[PDB]
């Protein structure tokens, strides 16, 4: 059938808990279960999706195998695509580079082998197409946000150290009406493996009495820091959207309550986006229509930094929406 | 005691910034280096309150963080300004008066040997509003001003408090908090140096030099000259910037999988291309010149004749005139000459080639759409900015639209045009000097409103008129081949002999023929036409 | 021509009224858990 | 669950199938009514199945306006107590506003 591709170059797996009850904190070797798959299973013909019921140690671990690689014996390189497809099939080998993620729950606690290959707690996962967020049309807008913002958190974590810099965290999307601009929140929320969006709709922080709408601005950014302080530079991405930023956050120095509350919250948000304290694990994202009425403050770099205007598409945008829409 | 025995100064991160340091070292910590019995020999009290501003993102949060751990300083108390309300009655002024417990405890056991507490409030002006606001409603917002009035003024001979307040907005902080005994000293951190600037490249570089991630073509000089008005901040994003390209060639986002070259990993590096790029994509906040000028000499010079030549020597001998002279602290050139034949490329051109600190250009571009008035304040403005620096050059264009003059009135605004007159004869302060460069087209229009009499010079730009001229423009243009540039001239030399065009029609019907036929029957026709 | 909007403190009063009554009955569930142990063992 | 297919009526329809533009009591406009019930009132009759695999979401806005005295009201009042659904949340026109900082928002929340 396959002709030439008859071994297993790369193969991924997830590992989940069987029983959501039998959580163990006990520290996995990456090598030793490799070790035991080769060891248990070989010369067997496996396939993506294809479930594994594996027992290490009087653990009982559910694997997936997320996707495989075929090569043919021969080839210096892994020049072959990886393959998602059930298509492909291969058989083990005691060479076959063995990627283990965690699986869907999430509980189990791999352990970073020596290798070092790319697994990690990752926000993007391996394998995303463009093609599959469903946003027609704005294909070099998706381009640079990428680059830009989450090019960075994929990596190995000694070079990004090596490096000396630190990850954005600021995204501002503006442009007229009915463009789409918060579509595209929606999908970075949903679709990036992290913790739950903490969604906030314009004028929801004021509050009645005094030094309680500072307070609502403050509290948003808490979990962030007890996190970080725990486990430093392991932690997962918090996202916070804040909808029709314009709203609240206007120019500070005008009259335009007669009490001056405008002015607090905005000192509250840029206290606490760079402050004196570090985070350096949280991203908010903004929307608007007016990017004139913006206080001057937070379009600084280190505040809101990657700036993007959606605009009407053209005719091959409206080809493509059409295509999606029915 | 008040500085620790091993400190230099040379490894704090803030650079660029060594005159304000030392104004502040002097300013602030210098009475208590001695024992205490001298300054009450001298009679001489200490500093209290300290103050910083400046543009946003200059550094100063920098300095109040690293000041405490770099001054053998007590750990300073640190609070951001709205946290200070609170919702109860009377909890806010207590929480304000609740801060100087240890310094009055401290005091009051040890006299003068109580060592120093500096406690710094960031965004100062949150709170410490005008305290005549105004509102008629909860007063929370006064009585805290009245309270750190009452713990800052009448201490009761507390000498060992130093308030240092950060903010970006002076102007809104209460007028009663500015007054000797009460935020004394202010600091002023404005936009860096060029050198100022490689110092924060340095800085900002030396890590990435470090573990030899940097490829060794990357000069740091030239991006230094390059960033023309950036700030610290921004020069830090665009390093980050600049590293994202390096870092997105080996992980390709999006496209295709997750393809990780495990031995490139090794090998990043980053070029001086992927620079270029990040300047490209950051830019500056400030701006104000630099580029207009540039682009308004955007299709060049082609030194066509030798009055060019002559012109641009005058030109050099006057700026080297301003710059010499000390008597000679205001010169005044005017350059007139008929409508298309080029002036304000010309004196860009000169403006650009002298090369000093300060250059800006005046166009109606900028003014259009304002109200007369704030075309009044933005004229004024621009002079004032303009009376700066120790040597300037200005530039003003088409001194006839900026009156919007029009012939069949003849109507004018005559408050412009009497601002510009007695502008242009005003001296700049002491020991600075100005070399102002005016274009018009109008000249005898001038002569009627009677302003002839401040300009020192005139200058006058013929069209050209010898063939041999539209021969070396078009050679210049690549418009034809020889041939064919051989053939266009002899058949114009007797098709018509008298020739006065100008230069931009040339251009223009140049790229007109090009476009539909090359060949004689649309250029000629068109420049014998408009002769 | 104005208008105008208003602000609201808390009574002084009330201060921690959220603990003021709670540790006093929670001092009083820990006499009553003393009564159960008690009670407990007698019925033992 | 999933839902396959099988389905001919709905169980508690909003219109019903005894409905006649004789009934409402508004007279004269009578293209209007149909462009108002077939733009809006006609995706919530079709059964969910059909309605479910065109992958279309029902419309949640109308709009009325003209001259004084017209008959706006009218129809409003009409559409609100003569259907098969919840009972009207009527708000007047400037009945949101309040005095405090942020009671207005809430109101409207
Ligand atoms: N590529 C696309 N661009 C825009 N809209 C799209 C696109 N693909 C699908 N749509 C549809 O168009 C709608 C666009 O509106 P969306 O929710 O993005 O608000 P918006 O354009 O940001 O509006 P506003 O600025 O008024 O909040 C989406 O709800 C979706 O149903
Ligand atoms: N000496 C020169 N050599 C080459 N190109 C020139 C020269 N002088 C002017 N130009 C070009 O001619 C064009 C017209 O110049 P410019 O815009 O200064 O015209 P102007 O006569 O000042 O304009 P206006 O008629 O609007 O007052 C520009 O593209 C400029 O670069
Ligand atoms: N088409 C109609 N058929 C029957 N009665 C009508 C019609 N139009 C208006 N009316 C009568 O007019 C009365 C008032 O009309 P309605 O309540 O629609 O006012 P409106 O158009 O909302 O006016 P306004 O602009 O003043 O708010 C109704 O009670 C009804 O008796
Ligand atoms: N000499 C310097 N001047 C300005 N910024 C610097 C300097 N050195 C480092 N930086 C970087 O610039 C930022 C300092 O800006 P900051 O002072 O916090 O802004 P703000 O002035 O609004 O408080 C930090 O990210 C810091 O790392």
């Amino acid at each position: 059938y396959s002709g030439k591709q008859s071994y297993l170059g790369s193969i991924d797996i997830d590992i989940s808990f069987r029983a959501r009850g039998k959580a163990v904190s006990t520290v996995f070797d990456q090598d030793e279960l490799a070790k035991q798959f080769v060891r248990c299973y070989e010369s067997q013909i496996f396939s993506p999706t294809q479930y594994l019921i594996m027992e290490f140690q009087g653990h009982f671990f559910d694997l997936k195998i997320r996707n495989v690689q075929a090569i043919d014996l021969g080839d210096i390189e892994p020049t072959s695509a990886v393959a998602t497809g059930i298509e492909t099939k291969g058989i083990l080998t005691k060479q076959t580079q063995i990627n283990f993620f965690k699986g869907r729950d999430g509980l189990v606690n791999l352990k970073s082998s020596n290798s070092l290959r790319p697994r990690s707690n990752a926000v993007i996962r391996p394998d995303f197409k463009f093609e599959d967020l469903g946003v027609g049309g704005l294909d070099k807008e998706f381009t640079k946000i990428f680059r830009r913002a989450f090019a960075s958190r994929i990596f190995p974590p000694s070079v990004i150290e090596k490096l000396g810099i630190s990850h954005v965290k600021g995204l501002l999307l503006y442009g007229p009406p009915g463009t789409g601009k918060t579509l595209i929140a929606r999908k970075i929320g949903t679709m990036l493996n992290a913790k739950e969006p903490k969604i906030v709709n314009g004028p929801e922080i004021l509050s009645k009495y005094v030094g309680s709408s500072e307070e609502n601005i403050r509290n948003l950014f808490k979990d962030a820091e007890a996190e970080y302080r725990a486990k430093g530079e392991e932690s997962s991405l918090h996202i916070i959207i804040f909808d029709e930023l314009d709203s609240v956050f206007k120019q500070r120095g005008s009259r335009g309550d007669g009490t001056g509350v405008g002015d607090n919250v905005v000192n509250q948000l840029l206290a606490k986006m760079d402050g004196v304290d570090q985070l350096n694990n949280i991203l908010v994202i903004g929307m608007t229509n007016r990017k004139d009425l913006i206080d001057s403050a937070l379009l600084r770099p280190g505040r809101f930094e990657v700036q993007v205007e959606i605009h009407l598409p053209d005719e091959k945008g409206r080809l493509q929406i059409f295509d999606i829409q029915t | 005691a008040v500085i620790r025995p091993d400190f230099k100064f040379e490894d704090l991160g803030v650079g660029g910034l060594d005159k304000e340091f030392t104004k502040i070292f002097r300013r602030a910590f210098a009475s208590r280096i001695f024992p205490p019995s001298v300054i009450e020999k001298l009679g001489i009290s200490h500093v209290k309150g300290l103050l910083l501003y400046g543009p946003p993102g200059t550094g100063k949060t920098l300095i109040a963080r690293k000041i405490g751990t770099m001054l053998n300083a007590k750990e300073p108390k640190i609070v951001n300004g709205p946290e200070i309300l609170s919702k109860y009655v009377g909890s806010s002024e207590e929480n304000i008066r609740n801060l100087f417990k240890d310094a009055e405890a401290e005091y009051r056991a040890k006299g003068e040997e109580s060592s120093l507490h500096i406690i710094i409030f960031d965004e100062l002006d949150s709170v410490f509003k005008q305290r005549g606001s105004r509102g008629d409603g909860t007063g929370v917002g006064d009585n805290v001003v009245n309270q750190l009035l009452a713990k800052m003024d009448g201490v009761d001979q507390l000498n060992n408090i130093l308030v240092i307040g950060m903010t970006n907005r002076k102007d809104l902080i209460d007028s009663a908090l500015l007054r000797p005994g009460r935020f004394e000293v202010q600091v002023e951190i404005h936009l860096p140096d060029e050198k100022g600037r490689l110092q924060i490249f340095d800085i900002q570089t030396k890590k990435m030099r470090e573990n030899n991630m940097m490829s060794d073509d990357v000069n740091l000089a030239e991006l230094a000259a390059l960033t023309k008005n950036f700030s610290g901040a921004e020069i830090e994003g665009l390093v980050k910037s600049a590293s994202s390209f390096a870092i997105n060639k080996t992980v390709n986002i999006g496209k295709g999988a997750t393809k990780l070259n495990t031995k490139d990993i090794a090998k990043l590096k980053v070029t001086r291309e992927d620079f270029l790029n990040a300047l490209n994509d950051v830019t500056p906040a400030f701006g104000i010149s630099e580029e207009d000028l540039k682009t308004c000499v955007e299709g060049g010079m082609m030194l066509y004749s030798e009055r060019v030549n002559s012109i641009l020597k005058n030109g050099a001998r006057y700026v080297r005139q301003v710059r010499e002279s000390d008597k000679s602290r205001l010169v005044s050139l005017l350059i007139h000459g008929p409508a298309g034949s080029g002036k304000t490329a010309l004196a860009a051109e000169i403006a650009l080639k002298s090369g000093f600190p300060f250059i800006r250009l005046i166009s109606p571009n900028e003014l259009s759409g304002m109200s007369e008035s704030a075309k009044i304040a933005y004229i004024d403005n621009t002079f004032r900015d303009a009376y700066k620096s120790p040597l300037n050059i200005l530039v003003i264009d088409s001194l006839e639209t900026l009156v919007d003059w029009v012939p069949i009135g003849p109507r004018f605004s005559n408050n412009i045009l009497q601002m510009l007159k007695v502008a242009l004869k005003r001296k700049p302060p002491q020991d600075r000097r100005l070399l102002i460069m005016t274009t018009t087209s109008a000249y005898s229009v001038l002569q009627q409103m009677d302003i002839l009499s401040c300009f020192d010079n005139e200058i006058a730009v013929p069209n050209m008129t010898n063939l041999d001229e539209l021969n070396n423009v078009m050679i210049e243009s690549n418009f034809l081949d020889d041939a064919g540039r051989v053939k266009v001239i002899n058949e114009l030399s007797r098709s018509c002999p008298n020739f006065n065009v100008g230069i931009k029609k040339t251009l223009t019907n140049i790229e007109t023929a090009r476009h539909d036929e090359d060949p004689v029957n649309e250029l000629v026709e068109l420049m014998t036409q408009s002769a | 021509g104005q208008q105008i909007f208003s602000q609201a403190l808390l009574n002084a009063n009330r201060r921690g009224e959220a603990k003021t009554a709670l540790a006093e009955v929670q001092a009083r569930h820990q006499e009553l858990l003393k009564l159960e142990k008690s009670m407990a063992e007698l019925t033992q």
